C-alpha cells in the first residue's frame, strides 16, 4: 500500500511489513522489534523525505536521506551527514520531513 | 548538536 503525500515508509522487503511516520514525526530511540534491522525499501511520499539513520535514536550525524522509491541496493553506500558513507539499508531509527 | 546514545543499563 503506497505512502501518501505527507508520510514517508520503510517497508521489509522480506515480508512486505510497512512501518510509516507522517512528516513532522520520528521514531522511538529504536524503531519497533517487528521491523529493526530487517532490509529496508524507502517508499516515501511525494511531499515526504525519509530520514535513516544505522545506529540508535538518529545519532551523531550518522544520517542517510531518501525520496521517492529507492531499492536496498541503492542505500548500501550513502553519503551521510557526517561526510561517511554508511548503510541505511538495515536501518535502526527514522524521521520524515517535509522534501 | 547531534543526538547522542548510552548502554543499555542491566
Ligand atoms: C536525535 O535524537 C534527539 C533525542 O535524543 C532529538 O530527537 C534530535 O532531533 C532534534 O531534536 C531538537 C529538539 O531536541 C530539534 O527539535 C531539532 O529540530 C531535531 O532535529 C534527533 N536528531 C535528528 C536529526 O532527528
Ligand atoms: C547522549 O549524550 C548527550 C550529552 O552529550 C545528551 O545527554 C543526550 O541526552 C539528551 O539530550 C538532549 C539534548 O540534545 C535532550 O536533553 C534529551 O532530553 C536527552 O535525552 C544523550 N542522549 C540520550 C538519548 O540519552
Ligand atoms: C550509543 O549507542 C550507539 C549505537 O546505537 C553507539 O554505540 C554509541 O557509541 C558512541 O559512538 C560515538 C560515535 O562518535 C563515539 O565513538 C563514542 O565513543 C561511542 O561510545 C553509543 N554511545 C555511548 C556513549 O555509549
Ligand atoms: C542509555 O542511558 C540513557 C539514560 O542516560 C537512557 O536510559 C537510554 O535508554 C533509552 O532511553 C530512551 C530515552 O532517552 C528510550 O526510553 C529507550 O527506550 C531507552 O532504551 C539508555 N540506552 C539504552 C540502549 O537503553
Amino acid at each position: 500500500l503506497p505512502a501518501k503525500e505527507n508520510e514517508g515508509c520503510i517497508v521489509s522487503v522480506n515480508s512486505g511489513k510497512r512501518y510509516c511516520l507522517p512528516v513532522g514525526q520520528r521514531s522511538g530511540y529504536s524503531l519497533p522489534d517487528w521491523i529493526v534491522g530487517q532490509e529496508v525499501y524507502v517508499d516515501s511520499g511525494a511531499k515526504a523525505k525519509v530520514l535513516l539513520s544505522d545506529w540508535d535514536n538518529l545519532s551523531y550525524n550518522r544520517i542517510g536521506e531518501f525520496v521517492g522509491n529507492v531499492n536496498p541496493a541503492d542505500m548500501k553506500k550513502v553519503k551521510a551527514w557526517n561526510g561517511q558513507y554508511l548503510d541505511f539499508s538495515k536501518p535502526r531509527s527514522m524521521r520524515v520531513v517535509y522534501k | 548538536a547531534a543526538s547522542t546514545t548510552t548502554p543499555a543499563p542491566a
